[PDB]
């Protein structure tokens, strides 16, 4: 065995080694390996991406007008996050200018992406490791009733109500098909909400999983089809026509009331369930809030989005900042350039890929992906891992860096930017929901603070969707129908060589695309995702990614119930599509 | 009364299917799972991890062996003896084997179940084969498209419970209920292909018109699926009512037949 020491950790795999593989209620394929002492506490951790697929390679050749729709494919999940990417880099590279009511739609489809893939995620991928569902059986409907009133205006609280939901998960369980419940951790020391919580949670679970389907009736209308909806470099496809013959056949009165519909269903629902079911969580499980700290005291990366300024995408257009934090220094946030090959690289000395020199790291307009699976020693085989072997190679997540830190990104990380770059809304927002825990700042800074962060991102995305959807309206009203650009559609338009950086805030974070462009094909293509920054593997200086720092020092009741490890790990809705595209 | 076992499994996948599935607008996907089948094996949303897991996925197989419907998002790839997607510390293909072995059917959910999809797109760097190629002795219901439509995908479920038969198939393995007609052979904007009347450029008046989106390379003339008719979620759109040709996305190969603004080259 051997141990060192990193970023504040003691590196040691020493002790009884355990594995989680798979990793389950995430989107993909990880496998995490652990070490534990004598005392059942974390020393090491390792976290791998178990996929890929290699689309930057295939990108390749590709027309840059067509890259969007392949890239969007990258996740069915964080659907539509891509293809925005996409089309802001080969517009950056082009120098293509889009109309503002496409930029105006663009930003609805992210803001609704937001709430969508937030919701699902506290309800339906997190909300298991929080919430004992077998326990819910054991719950006084009346009890229930009065805890949800006390909690939350939401209508749905009825005794009644609850006592149905228990009813239908009884008769469900009776028979022995216990189907997504099966083998849980059902009972573990950990859970910690009372029986009336649990039979709450359940019900909103199922609540949830019904209305998020509505959510996405908005990428349906602006986009043709969710999941995986379609766009265009230069704007956005959907043509609007409000009081012109063929209205019909356009995005039209009807088609705008539809959308406003949905936007008033969805902040309804997040902030009268989600929003107090988080809170909820938070007030019954506030040890949470000193675990799985991480790099989140450390280093955290936010690029920015939202640019409510048509085409601008500096400082005062974008409306979710952006910034760097590295060392700890949350009084000094640092500006971020995606062109700067000193700032962001990926290094593979611990992946499965080639480069001429692997002690070195590659901005990506450098960028190489040649897939080298080389796991060397693994206890087993090639084709039986056992034991993956951290010293070497152990993943397909590149290990990207920021001025050679190992950041956190995605809700707390912009959460953390925002408020030290002292946004008013966001200080009052932190402050208030901290003061309703009676937790110190700090508290945010942990595997609950993710899950609070999340919460009030989905209610903060509700409400810019409204603000969305009235410019546009303002756009209308004033005769403002454009929706694309076409002056550099033709391939003779563009440069013969050229290149560019698309970057947004995707809901799990710092989202990259660099695209060069030669003879009107994709030259290259090179995607950093925000679950590449966190499940990274190490780095030549053995700094670890957010996810294995998160799991260091972490105490485990029952080893061979993972729960903790799952907590932790959930806590930053792993994509891992997405991660190794 | 007892419901039909179900273990879905996901090779090589951007989970798009998975996510179709649950915006079901009727049945709701939560009424699926809760009244209509057994879903006793699922990555994307299982209690169960690591061995856990592991032991739900042997305990169903061998308990209902024969008598299980196996579900497959996405698929093997063969590059790297299998490595490129690993499940338990070993090539996701051997899982898809065992699982495979005592289904009584599989259904190939999407189009990289069904033909390879993007990661299979030149040049295959994984070498990522559709689920037909790999198992040969089961029946396999094809249902393609990048997602499929949600409320085909739960159509197709209840057919199969309702009728406890598999739906009738083409030649190619697909449902004919959706399957069986092109898009644009029920695409609302035929009226202005019939009369000439195209888009020619984006937001140009014809496309704030509805007229027809062939010369912005709509691969509606050859592509087989129901969003011309049945549409998406719950009936709101498709992707030629919202302004985009078809991409051609139910259709082996269709990220490799030229740019997706090229026009059909012969139409059928
Ligand atoms: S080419 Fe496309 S838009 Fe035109 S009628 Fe056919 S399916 Fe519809
Ligand atoms: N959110 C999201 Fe998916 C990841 N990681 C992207 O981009
Ligand atoms: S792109 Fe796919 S979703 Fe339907 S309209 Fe064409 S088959
Ligand atoms: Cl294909
Ligand atoms: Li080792
Ligand atoms: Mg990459
Ligand atoms: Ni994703």
């Amino acid at each position: 065995s051997t141990q060192y020491e990193t970023q504040g950790y003691t590196i040691n795999n020493a002790g009884r080694r355990l594995v989680v593989d798979p990793i389950t209620r995430i989107e993909g394929h990880m496998r995490c390996e652990v070490n534990i002492n004598d005392q059942n506490v974390i020393t090491n951790a390792v976290s791998c991406g178990t996929m890929f697929r290699g689309l930057e390679i295939i990108l390749q050749g590709r027309d840059p007008r067509d890259a969007w729709a392949f890239v969007e494919r990258i996740c069915g999940v964080c659907t539509g996050v891509h293809a925005l990417a996409s089309v802001y880099a080969i517009e950056d590279a082009i120098g293509i200018k889009v109309p503002d009511n496409a930029n105006i739609i663009r930003n609805i489809m992210l803001a609704t992406l937001w709430c969508h893939d937030h919701l699902v995620h506290f309800y339906q991928l997190a909300g298991m490791d929080w919430i004992d569902v077998l326990d819910a059986l054991k719950a006084d409907p009346r009890k229930t009733s009065e805890l949800a009133q006390s909690l939350s205006s939401w209508p749905k609280s009825s005794p009644g109500y609850f006592f149905d939901v228990q009813n239908r998960l009884k008769k469900f369980v009776e028979g022995g098909q216990l189907g997504i419940f099966r083998n849980g951790y059902w009972g573990h020391p950990q859970y910690k909400l009372p029986p009336e919580a649990n039979l709450m949670g359940f019900a909103h679970y199922l609540e949830a999983l019904d209305f998020q389907r509505e959510i996405v009736k908005i990428h349906a209308v602006f986009g043709g089809k969710n999941p995986h909806p379609n766009w265009i470099v230069g704007g956005m496809p959907c043509a609007i026509n409000i009081d012109e013959s063929g209205a019909v056949g356009a995005v039209n009165m009807e088609r705008l009331n539809l959308v406003q519909s949905i936007i008033t269903r969805t902040a309804d629902f997040i902030n009268n369930v989600m929003i107090p079911d988080a809170l909820a969580i938070g007030q019954f499980n506030k040890p949470w809030s000193e675990i799985g700290t991480g790099l989140s005291d450390k280093c955290v990366l936010s690029y920015g989005a939202f640019p409510d300024i048509a085409n601008d995408f500096g400082e005062k257009s974008l409306l979710m900042p952006g910034g760097a934090v590295i060392n700890g220094d949350f009084n000094n946030v640092l500006p971020v350039d995606l062109v700067d090959p000193q700032q962001v690289q990926e290094f593979v000395d611990h992946a499965w890929y080639r480069y001429p020199n692997d002690q070195v790291g590659r901005h990506p307009f450098d960028g190489i992906t040649d897939p080298w699976y080389n796991p060397g020693d693994v206890k087993g085989s090639d084709t039986n891992i056992q034991q993956l072997n951290e010293q070497e190679r152990y993943s397909w997540i590149k290990a990207p860096r920021w001025r050679g830190n190992a950041m956190e990104v995605g809700p707390l990380a912009r959460t953390l930017i925002a408020y030290h770059k002292g946004d008013a809304a966001t200080v009052e927002s932190v402050d208030r929901m901290m003061s309703a825990l009676n937790l110190p700042l700090s508290g945010i800074q942990s595997t609950l603070g993710r899950i609070l962060c999340r919460a009030h991102e989905a209610q903060w995305a509700a409400g810019k969707l409204q603000y969305f959807f009235d410019k546009l309206m303002t756009n209308l009203k004033n005769g403002n129908l454009a929706t694309a650009s076409t002056e550099k559609w033709e391939p003779a338009t563009w440069p013969t060589e050229c290149r560019g950086v698309g970057f947004t805030e995707a809901p799990r974070g710092a989202l990259g695309h660099w695209a060069a462009i030669r003879d009107g094909k994709i030259d290259l293509y090179q995607c950093v995702v925000p679950t590449t920054w966190n499940a990274s593997p190490r780095d030549p200086k053995g700094q670890i990614g957010a996810y294995e720092a998160a799991l260091m020092n972490t105490k485990m009741a029952i080893p061979e119930q993972p729960l903790e490890i799952l907590r932790t790990l959930h806590s930053f809705d792993p994509c891992l599509a997405c991660s190794t595209h | 009364k007892p419901r039909i076992p179900v273990v879905w499994i996901h090779g090589l996948e951007c989970t798009c299917c998975t996510e179709s599935f649950i915006r079901s607008a009727h049945p709701l996907a939560k009424d699926v799972i809760l009244s209509l089948i057994s879903l006793d094996y699922d990555d994307t949303l299982m209690a169960a991890a690591g061995t856990q897991a592991e032991e739900v996925f042997e305990d169903i197989i061998t308990q209902y062996n024969g008598k299980y419907i196996l579900a497959v998002e996405g698929n093997p790839p063969l590059g790297e003896q299998g490595m490129f997607c690993i499940s338990s510390g070993r090539p996701f293909i051997e899982k898809l084997k065992r699982a495979a072995a005592g289904a009584s059917a599989i259904i190939a959910w999407g189009t990289c179940a069904s033909w390879g999809c993007v990661q299979a797109a030149r040049p295959n760097p994984t070498q990522a084969t559709p689920i037909d190629k790999v198992i040969t002795d089961k029946p396999i219901i094809k249902v393609p498209g990048c997602p499929p439509i949600p409320d085909v995908m739960s159509a197709i479920i209840t057919y199969m419970v309702t009728f406890d038969r598999l739906p009738d198939v083409d030649r190619m393995g697909r449902p004919l209920m959706f399957y069986g007609q092109r898009i644009h052979d029920k695409c609302y904007r035929r009226a202005h292909f019939d009369a000439g009347e195209f888009v020619q450029s984006w937001d140009d008046d014809a496309a704030r018109k509805g007229y027809c989106l062939y010369k912005m390379g709509c691969k509606g003339p050859t592509t087989y699926n129901a969003c011309s008719s049945t549409r998406w979620n719950d009936g709101v759109s498709f992707p030629i009512q919202s302004g985009h040709g078809c991409l051609g996305c139910a259709e082996n190969g269709f990220w490799d037949r030229g740019s997706f603004y090229s026009r059909v080259v012969d139409i059928p």
